[PDB]
RNA sequence: UUUAUCAUAAAAUAUAACUUAUAGUUUAUGCAUUUUAACACAGAAUAAAUGUUAUUAAUUUGAUAAAGUGCUGAUAGAUUUAUAUGAUUACAGUGCGUUAAUUUUUCGGAAUUAUAUAAUGGCAUAAUUAUCAUUGAUUUUUGUGU
RNA sequence: AGUCGAAAUCCGCUAAGGAGUGUGUAACAACUCACCUGCCGAAGCAACUAGCCCUUAAAAUGGAUGGCGCUUAAGUUGUAU
RNA sequence: AUGUCGGCUCUUCCUAUCAUUGUGAAGCAAAAUUCACCAAGCGUUGGAUUGUUCACCCAUGCAAGGGAACGUGAGCUGGGU
RNA sequence: AACGCCUCUAAGGUCGUAUCCGUGCUGGACUGCAAUGAUAAAUAAGGGGCAAUUUGCAUUGUAUGGCUUCUAAACCAUUUAAAGUUUAUAAUUUACUUUAUAAACGACAAUGGAUGUGAUGCCAAUGUAAUUUGUAACAUAGUAAAUUGGGAGGAUCUUCGAUCACCUGAUGCCGCGCUAGUUACAUAUAAAAGCAUUAUUUAAUACAAUGACAAAGCCUAGAAUCAAUUGUAAACGACUUUU
């Protein structure tokens, strides 16, 4: 999917002994509803006692990123199991919504290291500003004035003929 | 691509070809029959990238797998 | 270095392969190698990333900090003044099949691909029109410089 | 990771004219012309409007802008080429018997003969535009001239390789033509 | 000519990708289709020499062990190098795809009217549209030379032949047109002439 | 968010002086001018771009639902000897027989009340069953008035 | 004798010289490193770790990602319509 | 009911290289040799005893590899069982 | 070079095997392809080519609703996904060569097309279709064509390859028929009542293609095989030979 974002909240349901049980929350990047409720759980079954059903979800909703056109390069931590190695990580990537940088980790995760994202946690991810980023691809992206004349399109092969007759001289200059 | 064979649905394509004989009169408007034709009628798109699937009077005997069927213009909306 | 065309803000782009085709967008700044920001306020688009692939590049930068908001974008798009000098850009009218040659109505083209036989009838027989070497005269021209009389006195055959 | 920027700009001097052209670059000064090509390393070479040119990558990825700093480095040799020359020297070591090399006109290829006392009279030619003469002033020496560094060092590579012992020891046979110093022809006193 | 587009599709060889070309063609040829392609020499391969060295390398040992005249036949030309594609991708055990390499002639340098009829380029197979910067590529030409085909200098000498009464025909053509530009002069006042097509064109004025 | 208004910040680049550098330039190795895509955060001023707080203009933004919302296109198909021993009829829909003004087109239409409801929804209030949490809210039985 | 191998053992000299670093150099000694500063001036050095690739990787008819062919893929990993 | 040892004859194929061609290394002075790489192109014998296969022995040889259809009985033979 | 340095390597050039590939050699898309020679009997009549064929019948193939046609005139001259391409200009120069200077194009809309790349037709009607419609007036433009000797010109398993296209000597006089525009005028044709018309979509006109007949002049007068022989050959055929 793209990985929104939602912060996910639980109870462990109220049973005599303790009323009012302490309401913990999560910060969970999932394709869709019902699979960030499952995270969750995954998630507690580590660190509360805790399962479902001895707790419940008390009020998620979605997270509709704060400034949606702001270039942003977010720094994300990490941990991933290798065919023998589970190893921590930190990653480092430009866009400019959070979950679009959740799931440009897991797409580049998924190919560099073959990291299937059943094997990946997120552990933190924050907006690292400038000068923190460490990540050379990222702080090649920052000097205002940034020339690059990498001519650059899809040059969409070939075009509505099969059998063109125009031979497509690409620099066109 | 399948907008564009999108346009051609609901029109009576026909395949036409050719026999040795007539054996026939000229009973309307003159007719000579040396030509064959199966009627037909475009039916729905079939590619992602516009071929169509046309049901037909008959069956298309696939040796006519390459020939020309004419799709015609007629029953149009505008 | 050339000087070709370069991803600099806001080096201003005219988009094709996404739903901002046929619009003139300008670069704010750079997300990756892929990726830019766009905000093109006069031709109607706000503020988008858009994926590089998808608009290509015109001879036209634009200066503004690459910190920019759109209404000073749009207050330097103007004061510029591209909107009279691209709608002259030297192949811009070559846009303009887009707005003629496309689909150029059956209420147009039989007026438009007629005056071809006008214009082709009144051109083949501005043929043999000869200086190489015949000049003068290549018999059988004692019958056609009376034919050619029509060509330069012209008064009134030959001759 | 696909970096954006490597360029590097040779710094043409006074006396030799340049150009690159659609990538190949033909460099005229005092000894000739070198007119090569690089149509396979893909930069975009350009003469900014002056007398420097400067090669440029965009978007290479780390094998690729190596090949920047070597581009440059071929065409400030190629400067060197035409006003000062290349010239390499060869000293032609033995232990028993002496190697007779010699060459002429034209026969500005070369003839050695005697390694190791053996009949087969060695033949090496020249590259073109590259002549051998011996060296004078010097006993056994020996003076490759030219213009085209490679076609120098190549071709005065082909004296050293063969004679080489053959189905020997060569840590005690240690005879042989070998080059001792490469040099120009004209800088700055030769 | 006259067909289900013409009776000819001409298409040049140079600079495609050999491959990429063939299941274009052999697609294009089940739908009825009369393709010729010429110059087969230039075909483009992808990879470096001995890559494809390798390769057409052990593609000739396949011979048949009882008797090696009945076992496959390698033929060494670039045209067929590349007709030996076309069949892979053809289903040549039948009588619908044997009709469909009956269309298929395919020629390597280009002759004999296939040198005055249109030529046409296919950018789906193009090698500068496919292959990367850094990478190497090959051609059919030094390919079959370097497994035994003997005309290579044939009909590269037969090639500078029609190079060079192009350059005859050319300058036929060059200033023919501009008979038609100086012809194009006095026309302008022959009644309302261009008008008509000038207010849909235009750009080329 | 974005556009927009606010107040200050604190100013990280862009218009906006003149260095030096660089080559190409002139004039006698320098100057004179020319491109600085060398371009001195090199300065002023501006963007109060950027930074802070706050509010918003057709109050701007999607997705997620529901409604017929308003349809336009096509496709294939259509049992039936319902008496060859049991509704073709209940439905609704058209064409004749109070009223009166209102309106509109004037050629139609058009609109209008009281005409009898329990009234159901709305409001107020009483009332009680029962409750998330309880200032309250949610009801429940209702009942009255409106 | 500073020096195959050293018990020791500091220091003096001094920005920087140790009972001392070097050729399978038995003495002195020659001889050079360590070191410091000159020089240039942006990042540099190393041990790991796991992706694909490689090497490891050797069988008898001619031959099999099923075939062709593919190499900004028509391969591999993560996804989308 | 798939003729069950071998030998003789005759093919081709494989490398897990004995020798030859091309090279690398050596505690490689020469000669002689050993190590290793690309390599299956041409070779890889005559005999005494035994039915055997490996076997050992004489002799040739600067220098005598190993194997595949338990190759091969309407090919032979019939020594072995 | 990366990696201020070294480095056979990353890009680039090289040296190089009894191997591999080819030549040389043996078989030959069994029956591939080119070149070539002859081309029948008769000589009364016939038979056999020339041949668009001229002369009709009559069919196929087709542009099939007059033409859902096409043209059988080009877009680099090692190559390179930024890569550069053209254009003048000045010099250079066989050459768009070379070089300089300046432009345009900014791998867009566009260019994958109609530059319909010697500039396509969509038609001479001056009522155009399943037939053609006539004549003046005015304006500019002003073609297309038909007869005689020398040269240069053109070959890749060919859609017709001893011919061939241009060009000069030169014969001659279409002065037959051009066309575009404006305006006038002269007729003829065309309508299948189907008013929810289609059907085994005829078919023409024309293009082209044979086919066969009575129709049309020209040209033409050879071989192979068997049988017999040979012995360069041989199981048999076959091959080599001879009248």
């Amino acid at each position: 999917g793209l990985l929104k974002e939602y912060e996910v909240v639980g109870r462990k349901l109220p049973s005599e002994k303790e009323p009012q049980t302490p309401l913990y929350k999560m910060r969970i990047f999932a394709p869709d509803n019902i699979v960030a409720k499952s995270r969750f759980w995954y998630f507690l079954r580590q660190l509360k006692k805790f399962k479902k059903t001895t707790g419940e979800i008390v009020s998620i909703k979605q997270v509709y990123e704060t400034s949606p056109v702001k270039i942003k390069n977010f720094g994300i931590w990490l941990r991933y199991d290798s065919r023998s190695g589970t190893h921590n990580m930190y990653r480092e990537y430009r866009d400019l919504t959070v979950g679009g940088a959740v799931t440009q980790c897991y797409r580049d995760m998924g190919a560099r290291h073959r990291a299937r994202a059943h094997s990946i946690q997120i552990i933190k991810v924050d907006s690292i500003p400038a000068a923190k980023t460490r990540r050379v691809h990222v702080k090649q992206f920052h000097d205002s004035k940034i020339k690059f004349p990498l001519v650059q399109r899809v040059h969409h092969k070939g075009n509505r003929k099969l059998f063109s007759f125009r031979k497509p001289r690409t620099y066109f200059q | 691509r399948k907008e564009h064979g999108s346009f051609y649905v609901g029109k009576r394509c026909v395949y036409v070809y050719k026999a040795e004989t007539k054996k026939c009169v000229p009973q309307h408007p003159e007719r000579k029959t040396r030509v064959r034709a199966v009627w037909g009628k475009v039916t729905r798109i079939h590619g992602n990238t516009g071929a169509v699937r046309a049901r037909f009077n008959r069956n298309l005997p696939g040796h006519a797998m390459g020939h020309r069927i004419r799709i015609m213009l007629y029953p149009s909306r505008i | 270095m050339p000087f070709e065309r370069f991803v600099q803000t806001g080096r201003i782009a005219k988009a094709s392969a996404g739903p901002l085709k046929g619009r003139l967008v300008a670069i704010v700044d750079v997300i990756d190698q892929n990726r830019v920001l766009v905000d093109g306020p006069l031709t109607g688009v706000p503020r988008q990333e858009y994926r590089l692939n998808n608009l290509h590049l015109t001879k036209y930068r634009i200066k503004f900090p690459y910190t920019a908001p759109t209404r000073i974008v749009r207050k330097a798009w103007t004061e510029s003044d591209l909107k009279a000098q691209w709608k002259v850009s030297p192949w811009s009218v070559k846009a303009q099949n887009i707005c003629k040659r496309s689909s150029l109505n059956d209420f147009d083209r039989f007026k438009l691909r007629y005056a071809k036989r006008q214009r082709n009838k009144l051109l083949t027989i501005a043929f043999n029109t000869l200086k190489k070497r015949t000049k003068a005269d290549g018999t059988p021209r004692v019958l056609k410089k009376d034919r050619r009389e029509r060509l330069r006195a012209e008064k009134a055959k030959g001759g | 990771m696909r970096t954006i920027n490597s360029n590097q700009c040779v710094k043409i001097p006074k006396d030799i004219k340049a150009s690159v052209k659609a990538r190949v670059v033909t460099i005229t000064g005092t000894r000739g012309t070198l007119k090569r090509s690089f149509k396979h390393l893909a930069l975009d070479m350009y003469m900014p409007d002056k007398r420097t040119l400067k090669v440029e990558k965009w978007f290479g990825t780390k094998k690729e802008l190596a090949a920047v700093r070597t581009v440059c480095s071929h065409i400030e040799n190629m400067i060197k080429g035409v006003t000062f020359g290349f010239q390499y020297k060869m000293r032609a070591v033995y232990a028993h018997f002496p190697i007779n090399c010699v060459t002429s006109e034209n026969n500005t290829v070369i003839e050695i003969r005697n390694f190791l006392g053996e009949k087969y009279i060695r033949r090496v030619e020249m590259a073109p535009g590259v002549t051998v003469v011996n060296s004078t002033a010097q006993k056994d020496e020996l003076i490759v001239e030219g213009n085209d560094i490679e076609s120098v060092s190549g071709s005065a590579a082909l004296i050293q390789q063969s004679t080489t012992v053959k189905n020997k020891d060569i840590r005690k046979f240690l005879d042989g033509l070998y080059v001792s110093e490469k040099t120009t022809v004209v800088k700055l006193e030769s | 000519m006259t067909g289900l587009t013409n009776r000819t599709v001409v298409i040049d060889g140079r600079g495609h990708l050999l491959g990429r070309l063939a299941s274009v063609v052999a697609k294009y040829l089940l739908q009825g289709g009369k393709v010729a392609v010429v110059r087969c020499e230039e075909l483009n391969l992808s990879g470096h020499f001995y890559r494809n060295k390798i390769k057409f390398l052990a593609y000739l040992r396949k011979r048949c062990n009882v008797n090696p005249a009945r076992g496959p036949f390698h033929f060494r030309a670039p045209s067929r190098i590349f007709y030996k594609a076309v069949r892979g991708m053809i289903p040549h055990k039948t009588k619908r795809g044997q009709a469909a390499l009956a269309r298929l002639r395919v020629f390597d340098g280009i002759p004999s009217p296939y040198d005055k009829r249109r030529r046409v380029v296919v950018p789906i197979a193009m090698r500068v549209l496919t292959l990367r910067s850094d990478r190497k590529y090959c051609q059919v030409g030094r390919l079959s030379h370097e497994v035994g085909w003997h005309y290579q200098d044939v009909i590269k000498s037969l090639e500078r032949k029609r190079k060079a009464k192009l350059r005859v025909t050319l300058k036929h053509n060059r200033e023919l047109k501009k008979l038609t530009v100086k012809a194009r002069e006095n026309i302008a006042k022959a009644a309302e002439p261009f008008n008509k097509i000038i207010k849909s064109y235009g750009y080329e004025v």
